[PDB]
């Protein structure tokens, strides 16, 4: 009641700004956000192309069955990951890509550590992070066709000294999947969704859709006290 | 560039109705509040109506309440004034004025060109300009005085007094807002000062384009009164 | 060999520098200041609470008039606040929502921001239209931008995660000078009051002093055990303070070329996110990971007060130019203004 | 043979009512105070579920805050607080009872809508609509309970044993039909839909198959309500109908039925002590949020 | 080549660094104390201001 005319006009402008901010927040809260990770080249670009059809961080937007996704790829950030990973604390899920044909290849740095054992270290570091204690992981195992051929030429005992030994695709795939899924320590509040990536471009977005729907339903049940 | 263009004037019989339109271009129209002001033939300025940004607030002058309606259409960037039962005292030239309000802004900083309208045959702050005409020569310095009936100084440090200059055959132009600040694009020769009720505007030098009429206006409270300006002669 | 010769020469130079520094350490600052009265107990109260951000707040900066301020959030928004009345003046939507820093021009006409996109964006606040528009996009860093500070309306200095600092020219968009020599990510920078030198701190647990005009490093300061997250400059321009991940703050003197005081407590085991001085330099304010801020007697290294009232990390804090209030931002999406009571 | 029956009835009304009322009072006030404090302090965002649960807790507290006078009067054997206190205690009881009953069904509706429309895109999932519905519930229950004033006019007895049995029977049948049965049917329908959805979802995927636990909770929410509320209404209506002149038993059967109505009275109030544990404390997020405030 | 250049640059920087003159610690400490004492009365946070002059009173 002690405000001049211009003060009241400024208050009205501030109220309009508040209304616009609230509307924008409500619009943005209805989207799915995914963080995409992988160790080196593991078919990650192939997955990006599959879902779709220098600059620091790359964002991809797409729609599937009346739902909006935002995939963030941070492979271009070559700085220390410890200083900016906490920016992604509230994502819906993490998509981790692993190449199955790397079980016998060796990174050309030390000629001693093969690529698969580096992927396992990265997966262990990400899964057991303190910022991702309750974040679901969708694990993609790419290049199964190349793996099928490479199985005969090179045995799986090269990478795993303790393998029982079947030297077939059906058993080798299961063994690798078990080795990766065994790194999850707190397997009570976190889940892993595993998929062997196929050439067709429609069976991958469907899997992501199903996993994200399951995650959302469980989040709502936990919020309501029923889970 | 910023443009406001007016239409809808002309000749009207008493008791008739008319609609005036104001189309804007070159600026973010939806974020400005807008005013209609008018000037009778061979007279001074007189505030008519105000519509806020988002059309959440509307104000009218006491002499037109019940017969005039102000509205805006933001998708097409237009402002309308619909007026009914037009008396003979409404013959005037009308101006569309834009103004924006936040901390540090400058309201009333752009005026339209105006359109003409010819009609056939209480506790308001009084703003006084004693002198009504001044002859002067180039190179000298001039002081213009304005007085108020109420103290324009609010209890927040702001004094709400504005200065406008109208050159012959032109729209008014803002010079000083809030008694001390200089408008954008205005030469530094102009300055303003005052205290409470008495205010002065000083022109440190002088040129050939400063001739015209000077008006002082108050923005402390509605209905936003003017004062009959002082004419500077060569 | 020649590599061994150069390594030995570097070690000998380091030993000579250490001996030269140890020569001039006659008495400690605690001994010199053991004869001044304690500051007492400092009590402050919350005067304002600014709400409207929907995510974590990462940076804030005061205007030179001590009334307006700018804040940056990861919801994709810059907000300009009038602190006296709590009104919002401008809200600016950003192209990239991963902002990590923001700055206010001393003239009051421009704002700057940047983040995980490796770009510094400049925004013009005084336009003929009623909207705020982007003026320039400075690109050329190969890592995330962590800090930026205006020198005037046409000059700005930034620090990046590619272990580099840069001084730009806004009109042309070109890098005018480059500052290299750090071996880790540069996390902060501070400008001297005369804007002729600036100091930076990196993840290699060291700080460096740079001459703006000549573009070389004059002095290097070490002593921390972990990454340095914050850095501030003493009011007279002859000393500075650093905050690090080892839960301690330290004070360095330029002319003495060594550390003067360490501020640490046995109950603090979290890192420091921000640091600042008061108008006279007697008090040092530091924000921590354990959700509150601590006030230190700078001359005596004693605790003097605590600012509590946030539900998450204190990520940024600042003091006005006239020294009348403090501002703290946090990961709980609020800003608070603090003032003392007579 | 009803001499022993009368002695047992006197013993029940002397000891059982006071004891059960005291235990219910202490446990319920403790739990509801904990929940109210937790909501008022350790909570930032408010949605429809929070509003409904908070109002249910408030109604439970308001109901529980009217026991001590009844306990003291039953212990002493008389009323020592005035007649206006009689009409001011026995009125708040029933209004809060039925308000809580309605809030439970609105909780069920909201739980259905959360799985029908994730992201909360429905009108009924807005905070303003929730507040309006809460106010409407309070006002409508007060209006429907207003016709009870002239019947409990007094030395003041229980509701079911006061006044002419004709108007008593009419109002009792009307209130049992319009305040108990319809909300129960609505709740059963919506929880049935939820159960069908949760069965199909677990049947259409492997995952960890963990969605049996919310299915168990859905059935418990329905079982507890019915088990505790039905016998009270049945016994109250049959007791009121017993006093009727047409049903002139003129035997000991008049006493025995009365006893069968006393025992069912306190257990029906149990729903206000079970509710804070079942709807708030069994949740992991609420417990963790309270633990964090305890740490601070 | 690359390592030799890096080592030479490091040695040159180290040589350039060890050419300034360092004053005694006591002088710097006294200077800090003098600055803090000279400006003590103009610090509202250290010495609170009466409520009539506080812009943030409410
Ligand atoms: O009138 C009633 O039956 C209710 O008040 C309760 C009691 O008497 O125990």
């Amino acid at each position: 009641c002690t405000l001049s005319a211009e003060d009241k006009a400024a208050v009205e402008r501030s109220k309009m700004i508040d209304r616009n901010l609230r509307e924008d927040g409500e619009k943005a809260a209805r989207e799915v956000k995914l963080l995409l990770l992988g160790a080196g080249e593991s078919g990650k670009s192939t997955i990006v192309k599959q879902m779709k059809i220098t600059t620091g961080i790359v964002e991809t937007h797409f729609t599937f069955k009346d739902l909006h996704f935002k995939m963030f790829d941070v492979g271009g950030q070559r700085s220390e990951r410890k200083k900016w990973i906490h920016c992604f604390e509230g994502v819906t899920a993490i998509i981790f890509c692993v190449a199955l044909s790397d079980y016998d290849l060796v990174l050309a740095e030390d000629e001693e550590m093969n690529r698969m054992h580096e992927s396992m270290k990265l997966f262990d570091s990400i899964c057991n992070n303190k910022w991702f204690t309750d974040t679901s992981i969708i694990l993609f195992l790419n290049k199964k066709d190349l793996f099928e051929e490479k199985i005969k030429k090179s045995p799986l005992t090269i990478c795993y000294p303790e393998y029982a030994g079947s030297n077939t695709y059906e058993e080798a795939a299961a063994y690798i999947q078990c080795q990766f899924e065994d790194l999850n320590k707190r397997k009570d509040t976190k889940e892993i969704y595993t998929h062997f990536t196929c050439a067709t471009d429609t069976k991958n977005v469907q899997f992501v859709f199903d996993a994200v729907t399951d995650v959302i339903i469980k989040n709502n049940l936990k919020d309501c006290g029923l889970f | 560039d910023v443009q406001l263009v007016e239409s809808g004037g002309g000749l009207v019989q008493p008791g008739g109705s008319r609609k005036l339109s104001c189309s804007a271009s070159g600026f973010a129209f939806s974020s400005f509040g807008m005013h209609w002001v008018r000037q009778a033939p061979e007279k001074g300025l007189e505030w008519v109506a105000y519509i806020s940004s988002g059309s959440g607030t509307i104000y009218y002058a006491d002499t037109v309440k019940g017969r005039f309606t102000i509205s805006r259409d933001d998708p097409k960037n237009t402002l309308f004034l619909q007026m009914t039962s037009l008396r003979s005292e409404d013959t005037a030239m009308y101006y569309c004025v834009r103004s924006i309000y936040y901390y540090g802004s400058s309201p009333f900083d752009f005026w339209g060109q105006g359109t003409t309208l010819t009609v056939s045959s209480g506790s308001d702050i009084v703003m006084t300009q004693a002198t009504s005409s001044v002859p002067v020569t180039p190179g000298e310095s001039v002081s213009i005085s304005c007085r108020s009936s109420k103290s324009l100084l609010h209890s927040n440090g702001n004094t709400y007094l504005y200065w406008f200059l109208q050159r012959p055959g032109q729209s008014p132009q803002l010079l000083i807002y809030r008694m001390s600040n200089l408008a954008s694009g205005v030469p530094d020769r102009f300055s303003g000062s005052g205290s409470g009720t008495a205010f002065t505007l000083t022109i440190s030098r002088l040129e050939a384009e400063d001739v015209g009429v000077y008006y002082c206006m108050q923005h402390l409270e509605y209905p936003l009164t003017f004062g009959a300006g002082t004419k500077l002669e060569l | 060999s020649e590599l061994d010769q150069l390594r030995q020469e570097a070690e000998q130079l380091k030993n000579q520098i250490r001996d030269a520094r140890k020569a001039c350490a006659d008495a400690t600052l605690s001994q010199i200041t053991n004869n001044i009265d304690p500051v007492g107990r400092i009590q402050m109260r919350t005067r304002r609470t600014l709400r409207g951000h929907l995510a974590k707040i990462y940076a804030m900066h005061w205007g030179t008039d001590s009334r307006l301020l700018v804040s940056a959030s990861q919801d994709g928004k810059l907000i300009i606040w009038d602190s006296y009345t709590t009104n919002k003046v401008h809200a600016i939507p950003l192209r990239s929502s991963w902002v990590m820093t923001c700055a206010y021009a001393p003239s009051g006409n421009y704002v700057a921001c940047g983040g995980l996109d490796n770009i510094c964006s400049i925004y013009n606040l005084k336009t003929r239209e009623g909207n705020v528009r982007v003026s320039r996009e400075l690109a050329g860093h190969t890592g995330y931008l962590s800090c930026c500070r205006f020198l005037d309306d046409n000059q700005i200095v930034t620090s990046s995660g590619d272990t580099t600092c840069a001084l730009w020219d806004i009109e042309t968009g070109q890098q005018t000078t480059t500052f290299t020599g750090h071996t880790g990510d540069v996390m902060s920078l501070s400008l001297a009051p005369d804007t002729r030198l600036f100091v930076s701190g990196a993840c290699d647990a060291s700080a460096k002093l740079w001459d703006v005009r000549e573009g070389m490093c004059r002095q290097t300061f070490t002593g921390h055990e972990s990454d340095i997250n914050a850095i501030c400059f003493f009011p007279n321009g002859n000393a500075f303070a650093t905050g690090s991940d080892d839960a301690t703050c330290r004070l360095f003197d330029l002319r003495a070329d060594q550390e003067l005081m360490t501020y640490s407590h046995d109950n603090i085991i979290c890192g420091i996110t921000s640091v600042s001085f008061s108008k006279s330099g007697r008090l040092l304010l530091a924000g921590y990971d354990d959700f509150n801020c601590n006030v230190w007697d700078a001359l005596k290294a004693d605790r003097a007060g605590v600012l509590a009232g946030h539900d998450n990390r204190v990520s940024c804090l600042g003091v006005t130019d006239d020294g009348m209030a403090v501002a703290t931002g946090s990961w709980d999406s609020f800003l608070k203004i603090w003032n003392g009571s007579s | 043979t009803c001499k022993n029956w009368l002695a047992a009835e006197a013993a029940l009304e002397k000891y059982y009512l006071s004891i059960f009322y005291g235990i219910e009072f202490v446990v319920g006030v403790l739990g509801n105070t904990i929940v109210v404090f937790g909501y008022l302090f350790c909570l930032k965002n408010w949605n429809s579920s929070n509003i409904y649960l908070f109002n249910l807790s408030i109604s439970d507290l308001a109901f529980l805050c009217t026991l001590p006078m009844l306990i003291r009067s039953y212990a002493n054997g008389n009323w020592i607080y005035g007649d206006v206190l009689c009409i001011s205690n026995r009125y708040v009881l029933h209004a809060n009872l039925y308000t809580s009953i309605l809030f439970l069904t609105f909780i069920s509706i909201d739980r259905y809508l959360i799985i029908k429309y994730p992201f909360r895109e429905h009108l009924l999932q807005k905070k303003e609509f929730a507040i309006l519905i809460s106010l409407a519930i309070w006002v409508l229950v007060t209006l429907e309970l207003l016709p009870i004033l002239p019947l409990i006019n007094p030395t003041c007895n229980d509701y079911a044993s006061s006044g002419d049995p004709n108007y008593n029977l009419i109002y009792s049948m009307c209130l049992t039909l319009l305040g108990f049965l319809i909300p129960l049917f609505v709740m059963c329908f919506f929880y049935y839909k939820i159960a069908l959805f949760l069965k199909q979802r677990n049947r259409q995927l492997a995952t960890a198959l963990p969605l049996e636990k919310p299915l168990n909770l859905v059935i418990m929410a329905v079982v507890i309500f019915s088990v505790l509320f039905t016998p009270y209404h049945v016994m109250r209506n049959v007791r009121i109908a017993s006093r009727l002149g047409s049903w002139k038993q003129y035997q000991c059967t008049q006493v025995v039925i009365n006893s069968f109505y006393i025992v069912t009275r306190p257990l029906a109030f149990l729903n206000s002590v079970i509710n804070p544990v079942f709807y708030f404390l069994l949740g992991d997020h609420f417990r963790e949020m309270l633990m964090n405030k305890l740490r601070h | 080549t690359a390592s030799i250049a890096q080592a030479r640059k490091l040695v040159e920087q180290l040589k350039m660094e060890a050419n300034i003159d360092r004053i005694k610690v006591s002088k710097a400490a006294a200077d800090l104390m003098a600055y803090c004492e000279a400006h003590a009365k103009e610090d509202p946070l250290l010495t609170p201001v009466p409520a009539s002059e506080n812009p943030f009173r409410e």
